[PDB]
Order: structure tokens, then sequence, then C-alpha cells
RNA sequence: GCUAAAACUAUGUGCCGAAGCUGCGGAUGUAUACUUUGUAUACGUGGUAGGGGAGCGUUCUGUAAGCCGAUGAAGGUGUGU
RNA sequence: GUGAGGGGAGUGAAAUAGAUCCUGAAACCGCAUGCAUACAAGCAGUGGGAGCACCUUCGUGGUGUGACUGCGUACCUUUUG
């Protein structure tokens, strides 16, 4: 059985016991997060495609923690124009473990 | 307080002298503010 | 457990010596000695001298048996170069490089 | 005093560029003048490709959804319209994943889209 | 990541047989190229070959519209000075129909090693018989 | 490669399409509010010649008869952060 | 070869401290191991991505390599360019 949820301006297809990384959230470590807006639920042969959302479907997850992705370098150079600029970046993320899916 | 390593001047009393021709990042690299060619770009390029 | 012999300062270019070194790399001591004996190259004499020194070391210092020894490792390295001047036409002068090489031979069972 | 030798700092700065130029061919990984240019161009390429990647992956998802829809007897352009008129908001990435890994669910989505179209 | 590309080891290649009698060359070639590249499968991957084998029979019966039978000309160049060789569709379809289909589908396939790999899966025969009965191809109309 | 077009004319539904706009996360300049003073709101942040602001490293002088160092300093070469 | 050079032994805290002898970077030149490479056309990278070798806390892990694929004509000066 799998479900479709929304987080951080993006959609994710998840199953029970899956660990994933999403845009940074304000929840604390060890907290429980409930997604009550489930677009799709599929269980073997029962398929629910909520028009905006599936009524009654809920997905529960646990917040493992927060972290930063690997560094990325930004480079800009305009040849023959005496212009150079650079900058680093590290994106924040929150780690979630899917603990429950219910239709 | 009152130690040879605990004395500082007032804020804004000191500034760093401009150093020309030391890279792009400084903002005054290469031509060093003199522009491109001409009399005034040369050494002692001002008119009387 | 491979014993070494090193010949330093040989008056020949490493490029030339390495052809002879490749000819014998990996082969047994007796076959390599035959090849060096019947080669007509100048580097063959130097490689023979180094290989025989290595075999003598293997026998005298480590009590190894020559019958079971093979050329396990061999390579040549560039050495200090002499500098000379060659006169040319119309007064122009040319630099001349006289190259040197080091020969390392290792024999083991 | 105020006489400064520059060897240590210059060597460190050159070594950083050489280390960043690992894996390049010939002089591009050995000679500092050549290596320095290689790193800047690589940075520019990466800056452009971080934008190109989204376009490429969107195109891939659209292709897979089109294949699934035509297998179910409909076109991609009409399936998108049917889903929008059915008020489904599943995105192209999820639709492509479903098309690749679960034919029955994608068939159900296609049926819903065509029903909304009718 | 979550979007998975097809693994070449896991690809299956089916075999289809197509009769070209009384069909338009270009509109047949588009479908042939599509099936050779694998766009029809939901596991399409631009850097992997996921197509099927296509056998074409009765190739010399392929048709063209208008006056193209006499007016469509095929060119090649030997790298010798002034070495330009020039022919016509009427003669080419009588001589080497396989060349007709090969040019038509090559023009539509990608130009590279992967395109060369894809084009090898097309088998063209003038007659109504083919030597691949062992592969048990299925009838396909396109 | 294309001919009741994959051409031209007219009409109508969809769709693709950019670093444009929207969504989510982060940084920064100005102005306005708090005086619970670095926290919010609003608008901005392509750039040559130039102007303005803020910083990182290197050698020496005092702080230093101090602090580290043969249980290993400077220098050289890798790894992690 | 009573050569040059080296291998043992011995001295020395240390002998890749052995006499053009403190440390010992780079260009440049060898050897060994892993992977790739002899049907394919271009500033040599970048965004993807299969397979292989080793390590492995046996993984949505780490380190090497990079079949196939989208995009892509160096830098500095001087110029309307
Ligand atoms: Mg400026
Ligand atoms: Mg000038
Ligand atoms: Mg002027
Ligand atoms: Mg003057
Ligand atoms: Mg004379
Ligand atoms: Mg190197
Ligand atoms: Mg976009
Ligand atoms: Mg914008
Ligand atoms: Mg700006
Ligand atoms: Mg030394
Ligand atoms: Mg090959
Ligand atoms: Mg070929
Ligand atoms: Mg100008
Ligand atoms: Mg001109």
């Amino acid at each position: 059985m799998y479900a479709v949820i929304q987080s951080g301006g993006k959609q994710h297809r998840v199953v029970e016991g899956e660990t994933l990384k999403v845009e940074l959230l304000k929840a604390e470590s060890g907290a429980t997060i409930t997604f009550d807006d489930v677009l799709m639920v599929v269980n073997g042969d029962n398929i629910q495609i909520g028009a905006p959302v599936v009524a009654g479907a809920k997905v529960t997850a646990e917040v493992i923690g927060h972290g930063r992705h690997d560094k990325i370098r930004i480079i800009k150079m305009r040849r023959r124009k005496h212009y150079r600029k650079q900058q680093g970046h590290r994106q924040w993320f929150t780690e979630l473990k899917i603990t429950g899916i219910s239709g | 307080t009152l130690r040879l390593n605990e004395l500082a001047p007032a804020e804004g009393a000191k500034r760093e002298h401009r150093r020309l021709g030391r890279g792009i990042g400084s903002g005054v690299g290469k031509t060093g503010g003199r522009g491109i060619k001409g009399q005034k770009s040369r050494k002692s390029g001002g008119v009387r | 457990m491979e014993v070494t012999a090193k010949l330093r300062g040989a008056a020949i270019s490493a490029q030339k010596a390495r052809l002879v070194a490749d000819l014998i790399r990996g082969k047994s001591v007796a076959h390599a000695l035959n090849i060096l004996n019947f080669s007509n190259k100048k580097a063959a004499v130097l490689v023979k001298k180094a290989l025989e020194s290595a075999i003598a070391n293997a026998e005298h210092n480590n009590s190894l048996d020559v019958d079971d020894l093979k050329v396990s490792t061999i390579y040549v390295d560039e050495g200090m170069s002499l500098k000379r001047i060659m006169p040319r036409a119309k007064g122009r002068a040319d630099r001349i490089t006289k190259r040197t090489c080091h020969i390392t031979v290792k024999v083991g069972v | 005093m105020a006489r400064v030798k520059r060897g240590v700092v210059a060597h460190r700065r050159h070594k950083k560029i050489l280390a960043r130029a690992k894996g390049y061919y010939g002089a591009r990984s050995r000679v500092y003048r050549v290596a320095f240019q290689a790193v800047i161009k690589a940075g520019q390429y990466a800056y452009r490709d971080r934008r190109q990647k989204k376009r490429q992956f969107r195109a891939l998802w659209i292709a897979r959804i089109n294949a699934g829809a035509r297998q179910n007897g409909l076109s991609y352009s009409r399936m998108i319209d049917g889903l929008k008129k059915a008020q489904v908001i599943i995105d192209r990435r999820v639709l492509a994943d479903i098309a690749m890994h679960d034919a029955v669910a994608f068939a159900a989505l296609a049926e819903k889209a065509k029903g909304a179209l009718a | 990541m979550k979007t998975l590309s097809a693994k070449p080891a896991e690809v299956q290649h089916d075999w289809f047989v197509v009769d070209a009698t009384g069909k338009t060359l270009g509109r047949l070639a588009t479908e042939i190229a599509r099936r050779l590249r694998g766009k029809h499968k939901t596991s399409y991957t631009p850097h992997v070959d996921t197509g099927d084998y296509i056998i074409v029979i009765n190739a010399e019966q392929v048709q063209v519209t208008g006056n193209k039978a006499l007016d469509k000309k095929y060119y090649r160049h030997t790298e010798f000075p002034g070495g330009l060789k020039e022919t016509n569709f009427e003669k080419l379809v009588a001589h080497k129909p396989e060349e007709i289909f090969e040019r038509a589908v090559k023009g539509m396939l990608p130009k590279g090693p992967l395109g060369y790999a894809m084009i090898k899966k097309m088998k063209v025969y003038a007659g109504s018989e083919h030597p691949h009965a062992a592969q048990q191809p299925q009838v396909l109309d396109i």
C-alpha cells in the first residue's frame, strides 16, 4: 500500500517505513506530523483518487531531525569584461520517517 | 582595562589607505581608477 | 623477499636503456642472461652488469638459490645531465645535453 | 621589518586549484594556467545545468505519461485536460512514476480523466 | 532518486512483422522509427534502447504520391573530384528497396552510437518471406 | 520526409514552451514600527568606465622573562569538517 | 676491469643524515595495481546514468572508473563589434 502526500511545495509517493528528506520544517525532533490532505491511496486493488483530496485518508510520520545538503559553488564570469563573482550554498532539509498510512 | 593590549581608538578615527591594482575583487584593479588611455592615464598625466 | 642491485651514473640515455630493460622484464634469470649475452646493444652490457650484481647479492647475502630466481622488477630512471656547447654556422651557439640513467634490478623467487 | 615572502601563500592558492582540477586530461590537471581556466568554465557549466535539469526531467515525465495514456487509448494533451476538469492535482512526476511502476492505477486515472472529458 | 531510468539488462525486445504493400513511405517510417526508439513504452529512457524488432516485407510495393516516383532523386558523393552520383526513386525501388527504407528511417533516427544501435533492429526484405520464423514475430499494422 | 498535407485560407477546442509569473526553503540593502534592540512589515538586490561601504590572509613592534613545544615547533604531503 | 656503482657488516639518536650529504615543493620522466578504450568525428567539461573492482557500521553506505545520452567554439588586451 502506498500514498501520495504534499510537502514543501512538492509531492511525494510514500510507503510505510520509508525515510525521506523534505524542505525544512519547524517541527522538533521526535515529533509526529499528520498529513490529512492525501491525493491518492492505493492498496493492492483498492484505488482512491481524491479529487482535491481523499476524505478520511491520513499519513503519519516522525521527524528524525534536520540537516544541510552538500555545498554547491556558484560561479559567474563575463569574459573580457573584468567581472567575476562567486558564492557558496547549503540547503536546509528535514528528515521524515513514514510511520503510518490509513485510507 | 588600562592595559597595553586593552586600548583602542574611537570609532571612525582610523581608515585603511586605498591600494590600487590588486585584483578584481577590490574594485580598483587593473587600471586603478585612471580610465582607459589618454594623457591623464599616464604617469604624471595632469595638465598645469 | 627480492634483492636489489642499483647501477648509478651509466653514460647512456634512459630512453635507450629502457628498450633493453623491457626486453627482459619478467623473465627467468638464465633466459635473461642468454638474451643479454647475444644482444648487440650497448645498454645490454650495463643491464648484464647490474643483473649479475643482483644475483651475486641474492646468493652471498641472502643464501638464495639462483636456479629459482626471476627478474621480478626492473626500471630505469633519468640521471644528472652534463652540459656542453656546440658551435654552429654564422656564430650561433647551441646547448648540448649528455644524459645519464640509473638502473634498478630486483630478483626474487 | 615589513619584507614579506610570498611562497607559502602562493603555493597554497595554486594547490587548491590543482586539487579542484582532479580528473582532467593532460595539462588541464597538471599546469596551473590551464587548470585555472578549466575550473571556471566548469563552474559556469554547472550554473547553467542546474537550470537545464528541471526542463529535461519535465520532458521525461511528459514522455512517459504520453506513453501510458496512448496505451490506455488517449493522448497526453487530452488526459491533462481531463484531469484538470476532474480537479485532480497529481503532478507530472508522480504520474510518470505511476505509469512506470503500476499500470492498474494509471488505467484508473485515465478512466477518470476520460469520464471527466465526457 | 525517485525517477528511475530503465536498466538495459532488464529490457525485453519483442518481434513484429509489417507488410508495406500499398502504404505511404513517410507515414510508415514515422511509426517504424517510433517503435525502434521505444517511445511507445512507459519505460522510455533517452539514453537507453528500449525498442522492438521490426521486420518489413513486400518493401518494393511502397508507394509515393504526386510525381515523386519520377521527381524524387537520391544523391551520393564519391570523394573524387566531380564524383556526384545521382538516381531516381523508380529505379531505386526496383534495385534496392532496402536502401529506400534505410534512408527513410535513418533520416528520422538520432545521429550517434545509440541511433546506429537502434537502426540495426530493422530488417527489410523485398519478398513476402523472411528468415526469422524462429523468432515468432507477431503481425503489426502501422 | 509531406498532396481529402505534415501546404494555404477561415473558424474552435486542448496542449508544449523561458533564468517571465506562482509555490516552498534561505541570504542581503533601504525605509517604517517597536525601545519586550534584532525582531516584523513594504519595496528592492543584471552590469563596463567609475563612486561609496565592509572584510580575509602575509612580514615585523608592544602586550611577551607571558602561552605552546623532544610525550615533537616551523615547513612538506593526505584525510575529515 | 684492483674501474664507476651497489649489496651485506659496522658507527651513529637518525645513513631515502654517506660526503654537491638539514628539510626536499612544482614543471618533467619511470614502474605496479583498479576500471575504461580499436564502427567512431570538434575548447575535452557540465547535468544525467548502466556496468565493473575494492572497502564496508552490508545501506537510500564510502572510494576508484565511466559504456550511453541533452547542452556546450579557451583566457587576456583593444574595440561599434
Ligand atoms: Mg568598477
Ligand atoms: Mg590598457
Ligand atoms: Mg580619460
Ligand atoms: Mg607624465
Ligand atoms: Mg667564426
Ligand atoms: Mg598530479
Ligand atoms: Mg522553468
Ligand atoms: Mg524572477
Ligand atoms: Mg550588482
Ligand atoms: Mg636532503
Ligand atoms: Mg567498440
Ligand atoms: Mg555502421
Ligand atoms: Mg568600450
Ligand atoms: Mg576596426
